[PDB]
């Protein structure tokens, strides 16, 4: 068969949700993995950045 | 302990962040533990061995 067991489609805006959870760390840029600032200037990547 | 150059915080080392070199004093000529000495730390379960 076809792989399509899966269809998706776009959608207006019925409602909003809620914000992705609050990082009370620092964020990653490119990753926004929420880290620790003792994790910063630490001489590890803690990102995967 | 802080500043020793050895972890004494457990898992988070946090007695070593943001540590300048110039503050750490050689606190031990070496770090080797003896050759399995964690297997010592282990719990025990008496009925299943």
């Amino acid at each position: 068969c076809n792989f399509s067991d899966k269809e998706v489609e776009d959608c207006v805006t019925n409602r909003p949700c809620r914000s992705q959870v609050r990082c009370e760390g620092f964020v990653c840029a490119q990753t926004g993995r929420c880290v620790n600032r003792r994790l910063l200037c630490n001489g590890d990547n803690d990102c995967g950045d | 302990l802080v500043c020793n150059g050895d972890s004494d915080c457990d898992e988070d080392s946090a007695d070593e962040d943001r540590c300048e070199d110039s503050e750490r004093r050689p606190s031990c000529d070496i770090d080797k533990p003896p050759p399995n000495i964690e297997l010592t730390g282990n719990g025990y379960n008496e009925l299943t061995g």
